[PDB]
RNA sequence: AUUGAAAAAAAUAAUAUAUAUUAUAUAUAUUAAUUAUAAAUUGAAAUAUGUUUAAUUGAAUAUAUUUUAGUAAUAGAUAAAAAUAUGUACAGUAAAAUUGUAAGGAAAACAAUAAUAACUUUCUC
């Protein structure tokens, strides 16, 4: 009928199927659905705040920004020049890393190079 | 049929009728997705994404501030030209393809704070070419795939055909994943931790490689893959295994912007830049 | 806490059961929904676990943003942005979602669903917006009852049609149907239900229903026939249902006739138009308007010229549409309408 | 008008930002919601039949309640697939060493000790420094020459003051903001800089590593206005 | 010759009815080459795994911070720098 | 309905039952199912009845009665791989060329490549 390689790939084929790995569906209550709206449209509310304050701030700091460079060019040309350069190739350095869970058993390396 | 003549009446109002909300056919359709008592509800913001996090509270202001140029105007992409009106024959006639290029390039914006580059999707395509041979090949390659995003997979079938490559036309080879927000982030976040620091004389991703427009790409061989801890903590279950392409598709205006912004990331980046 | 307070807020905004209220708000999840009403089920169900702290914390979320609406509420002056604030404060409110969700629209109790209430008419419209509306709109097109009787419709009252007296069995007429002439032998009961911000004391609405297609031998094509005519009725978001309880006998400019449509005629549509009148400032109470009862005709009627005249405006229509059968001509007998013509089979 | 060089030393987080009360709670709802729509965990995939590892496994897991005749199941029927009750969420319970991690909060935390960048890991911590005189403030240097760009300019200066312990990265060339004044005919051009690796430890009398809601305790309130959005909040 | 799995008559998911795939994933603590921990969600049952070779351990991501083996066990006592100087004469190549 | 936990009711829709009308309506009750379907000397689980250990429950083990495992893809009104070529209903847009990406090369697959003025809703200064 199938051979052992048939089998498994059989079985690796069922690991990503819905065939009869899936439960019944999420029933609500009336009151306990309302009581979900109410979870999740906060939820979203908070978020919408949350992504316009963020926003804003990034507004304020290119205001401030625009503000300088601006400044910089009425009084100091050549600083000017020197400030607004094409950084095309800038890189993050790989010491900013993302962070993490937990922290290391060394937080901090006070020594370099 | 007595016709084949398509022809929309027009309407004496304006008001937008969904055809869809007047039938009685698929009422567990008519709620949405997000909602709970559709079928296809799923939990989206299960648990807080780090990668993003970090993204919004360190990256983005620098990214930001990394792209601010003083009164940057924006730069139209090459367009459809019309043609001057020197002759009767322009009348009706369709407007002239780019100069360059055939299909027209958008626009290249100045970032500020509300067009700052980011992630956008990560698509990792596996055409696993041995499954011209072995249709299971492409089920084990979806099945890797799967268990490397924990993410669903959809089966790439093969579009062309072609002598030279023993290749037919219509015939299930490997897989991909579009991956997108929480799983997407976990993914990259893995691929930055785990996976690329065990790839033994691994500079980086190209400079060179990339869209024209905030798009970078790369590929893990099948020895690159053995070290995902999926796959990892079972080697007898992995007998095989398949190589896959990875196209990160950032909102970035141009591709040195996508590079900076995976760098921040975390993704090393070694040649020569264009 | 301002969802909890209800000395200034309506009696509507809370839920009237006790139960449901205090299943909503418990401090673990013990008590068991008093939506499943059998034990056994009861005791099968299981809600969600940890949604009771979350929902409170969201509750706490939006009532402290309720309130914030309020600040502003009580110092906004002019009307419509008062009422928006209302809605704004209010509308994210659970027992006021529960409220309307799952109990009845058409026939609101008004201690439930308070249409007085700018929140509960806010979602009764958007409710409106979802199906009914769309649906009016459809019948209104397909038929061809805008462009034949009046040009177009800006849908803002919803109007619901029935058939009371005729045979005795309640059903609200869905647009576009076929009703036999038994059903439509005595006149309808309007309900027009208005979700904009209007003055209810002041506001005074006009009812015409018009059949188009009466068919005119002299010019080979059909003309007008205005079957029932009313003016000048007062309408109240709750107290809202066009009976001959409220509406007088001056209110009558043309008294129901019904449908006799006659035989190979064809299908006849019978489209009701709800106008609200024109409103005069400087002037305390309702402003009444006269109609020339000689002038307006019923066997021809431009009611568009009629509109212009008077200077309406269509908020609301509903449309049912009658052809021959059997009981025509008894109806027609009962009435006092002449025997009824009948035409060739084919239209040649 | 002088030209001055502000700069604000910015030691990124290194580990998760703390979740408010409000998200924490809906997470583990959300997270309860996946775990009763999840599906049925694969056990004949990841354990093969008849070996050791699989039987351990076993042990751990309890199974579900069949139905069987003659019986009443007040909370219904067993619905049962792959061994699992399809009406209710699924528990699986699962060199050799157990992963302990470590304590969020730190020592120098503990101590509140302001001059260590061991003391906040969840937040952004900003260099703050006291001049002569009482106020606090972003740390300021005199541009004489000119000659250099800025942000250069300002990594040299911070050099210097360390004595080589800090290991700077600047962000731009571009400055952030300016601080400017009428009594003193002075314009104060601020860059943004990340300290990556080092000590900072020292004219200026004291200073400090401080994240944006402490630093309106210490610094004066309309110099805090002026720099507050620069800031990030976590 | 090509080597497949023949298809069964497929199964007809109905508008509406339609489910998202909510795979099995446990939560599963990575403690990294350092000593610092991240959860990940995992659909393999391993609620705890320490790696060896990580970027937190690779010189590429932090620039600033078994054959050999075996002979260094069976070659220890010689002690096999000044090994290097005494047996490096760079005039024959 | 019995069982768990610590007077009632007021939508839509479905189901059950009843009746109203030359009107597929209304009334009351209740909220089921939702990816399954025969056939397994062998795997796994439960319950019942025994026996032994620390009246007791856990733990171990025997028999009986069941339940699961036949592990198989679409999870989306899917949308230019291949497949039902006539009806109807609903919805959408192709191709080329270009820039890239593990084996991949001119030629396998995947990604990306015109413009947002005005409008509606939501959050916010």
């Amino acid at each position: 009928s199938l051979s052992p390689l048939a089998q498994r790939v059989v079985t690796q084929l069922s690991v990503m199927s819905a065939s009869r790995k899936q439960p019944k569906l999420l029933k609500l209550a009336r009151e306990d659905l309302i009581k979900h709206q109410t979870i999740e449209k906060c939820w979203s509310i908070y978020q919408q705040q949350q992504r316009e304050r963020r926003n804003l701030q990034l507004e304020l700091q290119y205001k401030s920004i625009e503000r300088s460079m601006n400044l910089l060019q009425e009084l100091s040309p050549r600083l000017f020049e020197a400030a607004n350069a094409s950084e095309k190739g800038k890189r993050f350095p790989m010491e900013m890393k993302v962070p993490t869970d937990f922290p290391p058993n060394t937080l901090w390396h006070y020594n370099f190079r | 049929p007595k016709s084949a003549c398509s022809l929309v009446k027009p309407v004496h109002h304006l008001v937008k009728i969904d055809k869809s909300k007047l039938s009685p056919r698929f009422p567990e359709l008519k709620y949405d997705k997000s909602d709970i008592r559709s079928p296809g509800f799923k939990p989206k913001d299960t648990h807080a994404d780090r990668l993003n996090d970090h993204y919004l509270n360190t990256l983005q202001s620098d990214l930001l501030l990394i792209n601010y140029s003083h009164n940057a105007a924006v730069v139209k992409g090459l367009k459809q030209r019309a043609w001057s009106g020197d002759s009767p024959y322009h009348l009706n006639r369709p407007p002239k393809n780019p100069r360059g290029s055939k299909a027209q390039l958008p626009d290249i914006h100045p970032i500020k704070w509300s067009n700052i580059p980011g992630l956008e999707s990560v698509v990792i395509n596996c055409f696993v070419r041995e499954a011209r041979e072995n249709q299971l090949l492409a089920i084990t390659a979806a099945l890797q795939l799967q268990q490397i995003t924990g993410c669903k997979p959809h089966p790439i079938f093969s579009k062309n055909d072609v002598p030279t490559w023993k290749l037919r036309k219509g015939h299930q080879m490997g897989a991909k994943v579009e991956l997108k927000g929480k799983e997407m982030s976990q993914f990259l976040s893995t691929l930055t931790e785990i996976v690329l620091p065990r790839i033994r004389e691994y500079k980086g991703i190209s400079n060179q490689s990339g869209n024209r427009f905030g798009g970078i790409s790369f590929g893990l061989t099948a020895e690159d893959i053995k070290f995902f801890p999926e796959i990892d903590a079972n080697q007898d279950s992995w007998p095989k295994t398949f190589g896959m392409h990875i196209n990160i598709n950032t909102s970035a205006q141009l591709d040195y912007q996508a590079r900076t912004l995976l760098s921040g990331f975390q993704f090393p980046f070694f040649g020569e830049e264009k | 806490h301002i969802w909890s307070d209800f000395t200034t807020r309506p009696s509507s905004l809370s839920i009237q059961s006790s139960k449901v209220k205090n299943y909503l708000f418990q401090k673990k999840a013990s008590l068991d929904p008093p939506s499943i009403s059998r034990r056994s089920n009861r005791i099968k169900y299981s809600p969600p676990e940890h949604i009771d702290e979350i929902f409170r914390m969201s509750y706490d979320f939006l009532e402290q943003r309720s309130s914030k609406f309020y600040e502003l509420a009580n110092k906004t002056k002019n009307p419509l942005k008062k009422d928006a604030l209302l809605i704004k404060a209010e509308i994210n409110n659970p027992e006021v979602q529960y409220n309307f969700q799952f109990n009845n629209k058409l026939n609101n109790v008004k201690d439930i669903i308070d249409y007085d209430v700018p929140v509960y008419r806010h979602l009764g419209k958007q409710h409106w917006e979802s199906y009914g509306q769309m649906l009016l709109m459809q019948r209104l097109e397909t038929l061809a009852a805008i462009p034949d009787t009046l040009p177009t419709l800006v849908p803002r009252a919803e109007v619901n049609i029935k058939f009371p007296f005729s045979t005795g069995v309640n059903k609200w007429i869905e647009p576009g149907e076929f009703l036999s002439s038994n059903v439509t032998s005595m006149r309808p009961i309007f309900k027009i239900q208005e979700y904009e911000l209007v003055n209810v004391e002041k506001q005074l609405y006009t009812v015409l229903i018009v059949n188009p297609d009466v068919p005119d031998l002299s010019n080979d094509s059909f003309k007008t026939a205005l079957c029932y005519g009313l003016v000048n009725i007062n309408l109240t978001y709750n107290d809202n249902l066009i009976d001959p309880r409220k509406f007088h006998s001056s209110n009558i400019i043309a008294d129901y006739l019904p449908p006799v449509p006659e035989k190979n005629a064809g299908k006849q549509r019978f489209v009701v138009w709800v106008f609200r009148q024109p409103l005069i400032e400087d002037k305390q109470g309702p402003n009444m308007l006269e109609i020339d009862r000689k002038e307006l005709s019923r066997d021809d009627f431009d009611i568009r010229q009629f509109t212009k005249k008077y200077n309406l405006t269509a908020i609301g229509a509903h449309i049912w549409r009658s052809e021959w059968d059997a009981k025509v001509a008894a109806v027609r007998e009962k009435y006092g309408l002449p025997p009824g013509r009948v035409f060739s089979r084919v239209r040649r | 008008p002088k030209i001055k060089v502000g700069v604000l030393l910015s030691r990124i987080p290194i580990i998760k930002s703390e979740l408010n009360e409000l998200e924490k709670k809906y997470y583990e709802y959300q997270s309860e919601l996946e775990k009763r729509l999840m599906w049925t965990f694969p056990a004949y995939f990841y354990f093969k039949k008849g070996t050791v590892a699989e039987h351990k496994f076993l042990s751990l897991q309890k199974g579900p309640i069949s139905k069987k005749n003659g019986i009443w199941f007040p909370r219904g029927i067993p619905d049962i697939k792959h061994g699992r009750e399809r009406s209710t969420k699924q528990e699986v319970k699962l060199v050799n060493r157990p992963v302990i991690p470590n304590d969020r909060i730190t020592e120098a935390d503990r101590s509140n000790d302001m001059k260590s960048l061991e003391r906040q890991l969840s937040r952004t911590l900003y260099l703050l420094v006291k001049d002569k005189s009482g106020t606090w403030k972003f740390p300021n240097f005199d541009l004489s020459d000119e000659s250099k760009p800025l942000h250069v300019h300002a990594e040299n200066e911070l050099k210097l003051l360390s004595g080589d312990q800090i290991y700077t990265w600047s962000v731009s060339a571009t400055p952030i903001g300016v601080l400017q004044d009428e009594r003193n005919r002075t314009a104060e051009f601020i860059v943004k800089s990340h300290i990556l690796a080092g000590k900072f430890d020292l004219a200026f009398e004291d200073f400090a590593w401080l994240t944006k809601g402490e630093i309106s305790e210490y610094v004066p309130k309309d110099y805090f206005n002026k720099t507050e959005f620069l800031l990030a909040d976590n | 010759t090509r080597i497949t799995l023949p298809r069964r008559p497929a199964k007809k998911i109905q508008l509406g009815k339609s489910r998202p795939a909510i795979y099995h994933q446990f939560n599963v603590k990575m403690e990294l080459s350092d000593g610092s921990v991240v959860i990940r969600r995992s659909q393999y049952p391993k609620g705890e795994i320490r790696l060896i070779q990580d970027q937190r351990n690779n010189p590429l991501w932090n620039p600033s911070r078994g054959s050999l083996d075996r002979f260094n066990k069976r070659y220890s006592s010689l002690f096999s720098t000044v090994e290097l100087s005494e047996e490096n004469k760079k005039k024959t190549q």
